[PDB]
């Protein structure tokens, strides 16, 4: 399935996952498209923060689910 | 000598500390509300660090919104508030109660622009001052009234009302300050020379007393064991003052210092 | 074993208890000898709050152990 | 293993080897230890927020190589 990533600078990202993909999964995948290592990535997913050893289907995201990026601040 | 320093005096100019126990007084409950306390436009690392805090946020819906007294680095604050708009829009509003544009604050735009060029700005530009002391008055009040979706005075409004909300938020400074320094001399007759104890130190301390009588010491243990004391935390004079500052015994020992 | 608990009027209660004894049991001990009902009382130890379903044991309570009661106001 | 900045009120940048999970008092007791200023007259910033006794780090979402800064009380008229 499809999912949208948002960035505070307003780029949205789709990303092909799996429901049984790992958070930790989702940032490599991010890391792959976007070259943004996994530590400076914050999901969000509807206001709760995603925890990198569960997986999308965990916190019922499903396909054309828009998560939310906050990435650290200043270069990285 | 000391006008700008005495609390009940018309030119006492507020600080970050007379700003943020307002806006905790009226806004403190709500968690998806981030107040900020310090932030400068002189501090070009803070600020955007700051802003970064508060964008990420409230894009992400981790607040809904943020009340910013903004100082201007020229003994002056402003007030800017950010919540949502129409469309996941992120609107940053803005007062300066002297009615000057934010056009001037090319860090600031600059800043924001580089975080989230997608923001807007809603520069209210409304004059509501009438004398070079009561910024802080009327940021307090534009914040709230900002974080309410309400508008914010109008310059006859601010003309007419300045000295009534003054007068509003002096007495509740004047209230919070005693609760806060019986507060405090409470919790150093407790420490004593320790600046750690347990709650469990705390409540043998307090049975110990020799200054409380029984019953005061049984209001105080009642006020604090409603809300504390479950998980035996370590205390200093900082986390012991806010918890004492919490009851209704200090409310009260600071209720007979003002009347 | 013995514990004892201490009291804000400066008194200090001796009980005859068990490791398994409930604090609900502990305050119907203190009833039993003071006087004072369950539903006014509050036990500390070591700066927890005693719930009333758990036991002696749960908060690793020993033999000559100390505990605080604070009783409830007339208001609050 | 975390490093922090602080900027302190000489200007200075020092760094403290902290864990998420250190509380607020700990951080200002090794600002204490390193440049010798007591915790009560320590006004501890980070994004805006004076860091509170009690919380930790983590509370505060304070990562690897984020800067805090120990400031003067601001006021205007």
């Amino acid at each position: 399935m499809q999912i949208f990533v948002k960035t505070l600078t307003g780029k949205t990202i789709t990303l092909e996952v799996e429901p049984s993909d790992t958070i930790e999964n989702v940032k490599a995948k991010i890391q792959d498209k976007e070259g943004i290592p996994p530590d400076q990535q914050r999901l969000i997913f509807a206001g709760k923060q995603l925890e990198d050893g569960r997986t999308l289907s965990d916190y019922n995201i499903q396909k054309e689910s828009t998560l939310h990026l906050v990435l650290r601040l200043r270069g990285g | 000598m000391a006008n700008d320093q005495d609390l009940s005096n018309p030119e006492y100019l507020y600080t970050e500390d007379d700003i943020n126990q307002l806006l905790k007084h009226y806004l403190g409950l709500d968690d998806r509300i981030s107040i900020i306390q310090h932030v400068a436009l002189n501090e070009s690392l803070l600020l955007k660090q700051t802003l970064h805090q508060v964008l990420s946020d409230i894009f992400s819906g981790m607040q809904e919104k943020a009340v910013i007294p903004l100082h201007t680095g020229n003994n002056h604050w402003v007030a800017m508030a950010i919540k949502k708009g129409m469309n996941d829009d992120i609107v940053i509003s803005y007062n300066d109660p002297m009615g000057v544009s934010i056009d001037d604050k090319v860090t600031l735009i600059n800043c924001i622009k580089e975080l989230c060029p997608g923001a807007k700005i809603n520069d209210l530009q409304t004059v509501q001052q009438t004398n070079v002391y009561d910024c802080g008055p009327f940021v307090v009040d534009n914040l709230i009234k900002m974080s309410q979706g309400q508008p914010i005075l109008s310059t006859e409004e601010a003309k007419q009302q300045a000295q009534n909300i003054r007068q509003s938020q002096v007495n509740f400074l004047s209230e919070n300050r005693m609760i806060t320094s019986a507060a405090a001399a409470l919790a150093d007759t407790l420490l004593k020379n320790n600046n750690r104890i347990t709650e469990g130190v705390l409540v043998d301390r307090i049975f110990d007393n020799k200054i409380l009588s029984v019953q005061e010491k049984q209001q105080l243990l009642n006020n604090l064991l409603d809300n504390h004391i479950k998980e035996n935390k370590s205390l200093t004079k900082e986390s012991l003052t806010r918890m004492l500052a919490s009851t209704h015994f200090v409310q009260q020992q600071a209720n007979v210092l003002l009347n």
